[PDB]
């Protein structure tokens, strides 16, 4: 279960503000450009 | 609102472990190459398992050895054999 | 709001791009969801599609409408656009809205692909029509505020040839071309 | 999404005996009879649980196939995978590892003499198990 | 510029400030080329020269940049091929109206 | 504003709004190097008022 | 943000109490609730914000009290000050020290003892 | 001489800061004795503080002379009483 | 700090690590999260830090200027640095550089990468460059105080070129086939 | 015809509230009930209830903080407002407009740590 768990591939995105778990975490895009149903909340 | 934050946070912590898992098993791996082990990821993984499972090291060792030369006769009897 | 802001750039103004018949499109005020610097890209592209919608309105002005068969032709030209020299004039500036439209329907495509690009990609793909625009913009309102007629216009349209974009250029030759084919024509009709 | 557990040691030498030899566990019933024989009695209260023996062995097994960049290498993957909490055994893991480890120069093809040393280790033994 | 920001979007990956100013260094520095020779065709020259004047000054300007970046060599290929272009279109006119002049014997 | 304000916090932060973003960042000595050297200096200069500094993402800037 | 470990608000307006007072930080409990409430208490904004209008207005003072001279160290004392560009809110400390000048000549209103009877 | 050049830096800072601390006090000093403000080292330091704090000078002026007030009634209540 | 460190070593001096115009960059204070032994060896790879402040310095000071229009080109190369042997120079120093640049990135990387990883890992890490550099530096300054002129700066250059330090001898080699390299143009242009 | 939902004053308050503290309802009732009683207070009559008094009055302030351009921003915006004639109560929110300005020159008097004493 640890190696079918082992066979996971974590992101490589990394920053400076965060050392403790840098397994990425999705800057979120902003400001048109989260896609349609962002800018349809923005509506 | 208040429950989801714990779940998701549990699962980020089992992915981060795996992550760390896979790292370690990346560098055990590393290790092995560079001592010429022979061991595939997948062999790597169950013998990491089975001491993680608390097999004694000097019986995991001594099976390691024995399992080792039965694959390596099993070889030899198959090329003979081929 | 990239579908709205082709929409706007397509003539559709909405709540953020407002169209205002003094003012074109503009951005309708400052949102709390974007950056400063992100308005005034918005602004620019706002001020890029109202140079367009103003070209579209000019458009409709004076080729939108079916020609009235007032028996006398002649005073046509005066108060409104009018000649066949000013629909060849409407039909060029279709023509080379035509090649902004595909390039917006281009446009509209890879944002249909990928809905994480931002503005910036729109603004380097659309910055040549940018600098396409204004000029012959500018061309269009001398020619409107000169009240340039007839053939007289096409004097006009050669001092604008003389323009340094490329594309600018390249366009008012292409408009000179379909102004002198009905030229000709009216020539071959004499001669 | 699987979780690690502790899973029965017939599963995990299923698992291994069928990746050594690459058959079915039909086919190794034999092998796999005399690894669980020799396996099922046996219980290290001799090992001493010390990593820092396994890593000189290891530094000295670099050092003699002139491997000193690599034993450089390994001190500092040890330092990282120190560093990493997901091995709670290591001694163990070393152990295995230097136990299965196979010398690249037996680089070349053989290695130079087996004058085996009294330095080792130690016996762990002296505890009531 | 549209790249690095498709990049960024992707966050897949860490950039960091460091990789983006390394990733536009011969670009920065091909910007500071053009800034100073542009302040030198352009900047330097007085507003109220004559537009001949003013060209003519562009012109030499661009000159002797040209030759400033092709005794450079090899390390200012981006910023002499940049030279180049420019020094291409800005005759580009220039040529025009000398063909103009020769060819129909008129200087429009 | 709820379902908008959950997509302003996971769309990217309105820090580009004059409106304080707190963002969560690792204290690591490596990764709070800003905290800890605004620390340093409270600890070290009697005489100094901390500045209202805005803290942005190095994403952001 | 370079926040000097500035002994919190309490810390200081008992050690102002005490040192004002001349008693110790036990005996001005009463008076460190006072001193927390005025200081708690929202107040306008002063009269001027301005370093040299503060500075034009301390020396017409000055001058009122006929302490020309006293203007004129002032106005000094101000340019020295805003030269060496220490102190970050100099607006603040300026209009302080002048609500704060008293005049000499003006005998000082004894504060009568009778205030204690309420006290009680 | 390359080790140097931290502690070296820090410690002529420190001594320039003190230098210079001194050198506003002694200027507030005069400006207070010009002013007959009436306020001591400690005193005058306390609301340099505050100021840098960020304390009102209309809020703390007030407090200040009601305290200076509040200091007068209890000298003479003391005084009577004894 | 390690963020900072790198800035510093990538010509971003802060509050950390000051910047003096006479001595260099130093470190600028003590800092109560480093032990004062840690604090001697950060400031002695910044003696390092600081000779390549001071060579990105004279980079600028000698490439990143536009050339005094002197109207005698030979003598621009005396007191500025001017002359196609200079220009080659400036070039020859950046490219060596760009290793530097290189390895100070992915020291960056890794030390993002590894939060367990301390200073010491830089230090093995940066060492080679730190013994690079001084030499360069000096080969550098020599080349200034002399107020070497065209070609006889290639001479200058061939004697330095000789050294007994194998990096630096590689490093002199590279510039020397720049510099070479432009020494065969002139030539070719001349034959 | 079922005008919306406009909620009451105090329904709205709180929304506001809320918007400009960045915090949920639930975390603002002690602020929530302080606006309730700056709300219940009597509040003097605005020294101008005349449309293009205020105007007036809004050009003069931003001469006398030297903003004559946005003084003339502001007397055209207030004409267009004016003709607009969308709002009812155009001399309450002049009068609220010109009670929300803040002058850009004054450097902020940022506000000491204390005054949160005082807000619990």
């Amino acid at each position: 279960l640890w190696e079918a768990a082992l066979t996971y591939e974590a992101s490589k995105r990394r920053c400076w503000e965060r050392v403790g778990c840098p397994p990425g975490h999705r800057e979120e895009p902003y400001l048109t450009e989260a896609g349609r149903d962002a800018f349809d909340k923005f509506c | 609102m208040a429950s989801s934050s714990g779940a998701g946070a549990a699962a980020a912590a089992a992915a981060a472990n795996l992550n760390a898992v896979r790292e370690t098993m990346d560098v055990l791996l590393e290790i092995s190459r560079i001592l010429n082990t022979g061991l595939d990821m997948e062999t790597l993984s169950i013998c990491v398992r089975l001491c993680e499972q608390g097999i004694n090291p000097e019986a995991l060792s001594s099976v390691i050895k024995e399992l080792r030369k039965a694959t390596e006769a099993l070889k030899a009897a198959e090329n003979m054999t081929s | 709001m990239i579908h709205e802001l082709l929409l706007a750039l397509s003539g559709y103004p909405g709540s953020i791009f407002t169209w205002n018949k003094r003012s074109g499109l503009q951005v309708s005020q400052d949102f709390p969801f974007l950056h400063p610097s992100e308005t005034s890209v918005l602004n620019r592209l706002c001020r890029l599609g109202t140079d367009y919608i103003r070209f579209t309105e000019f458009i409709e002005q004076y080729t939108g409408h079916v020609q009235q068969q007032d028996h006398h032709p002649s005073q046509q030209g005066q108060g409104g656009l009018h000649g066949i020299y000013l629909r060849a004039f409407c039909t060029g500036l279709d023509s080379v809205l035509q090649p902004y439209r595909q390039a917006l329907l281009d446009l509209e495509q890879e944002f249909l692909g990928d809905p994480h690009l931002s503005i910036s990609h729109v603004n380097y793909f659309l910055d040549q029509f940018q600098l396409l625009f204004p000029s012959v913009m500018v061309v269009v309102e001398q020619i409107k505020s000169q009240k340039i007629h007839g053939c007289q216009i096409l004097e006009t349209v050669y001092k604008h040839s003389c323009g340094g974009l490329p594309p600018v250029r390249s366009a008012l030759e292409k408009i000179l071309a379909v102004c002198h084919g009905v030229m000709y024509k009216q020539l071959s009709a004499w001669m | 999404m699987a979780t690690p557990d502790q899973k029965s040691p017939n599963v995990l030498l299923q698992n291994l005996c069928c990746r050594i030899l690459g058959r079915s566990e039909a086919d190794v019933a034999q092998q796999f009879q005399y690894a669980v024989r020799v396996i099922g009695s046996n219980f290290a209260p001799t090992v001493e649980r010390d990593e820092f023996l396994v890593a000189e062995k290891i530094k000295k097994e670099l050092i003699r196939q002139r491997r000193e960049a690599d034993a450089a290498l390994f001190s500092e993957l040890h330092r990282k995978l120190h560093s990493q909490g997901v091995l709670k055994n290591k001694w163990s893991i070393l152990y295995l590892l230097l136990s299965l480890s196979e010398d690249p120069r037996r680089q070349p093809s053989k290695v130079s003499s087996y004058a085996t040393l009294f330095a080792q280790a130690l016996p762990r033994d002296a505890h009531s198990t | 510029l549209a790249e690095i920001e498709k990049c960024i979007i992707n966050n897949d990956t860490t950039i960091t400030l460091a990789i983006v100013v390394d990733k536009l260094a011969p670009r920065l520095s091909q910007l500071k080329v053009l800034h100073k020779v542009f302040s030198t065709g352009v900047a330097e020259v007085p507003p109220d020269t004559r537009n001949v004047v003013r060209a003519s000054h562009l012109l030499n300007t661009l000159y002797k940049a040209i030759l400033e970046y092709d005794n450079v060599g090899e390390a200012s290929e981006q910023t002499v091929s940049l030279l180049f272009s420019l020094w291409v279109e800005t005759v580009r006119p220039y040529l025009q109206t000398v063909d103009e002049w020769i060819v129909h014997g008129h200087l429009w | 504003p709820d379902d908008r304000s959950w997509l302003e916090h996971h769309v990217v932060h309105q820090y580009w709004t004059a409106r304080p973003s707190q963002f969560p960042h690792s204290l690591h000595l490596h990764s709070n190097l800003a905290a800890v050297w605004d620390q340093h200096l409270y600890s070290s200069d009697p005489l100094y008022v901390p500045d209202d500094r805005v803290l942005v993402t190095e994403t952001q800037v």
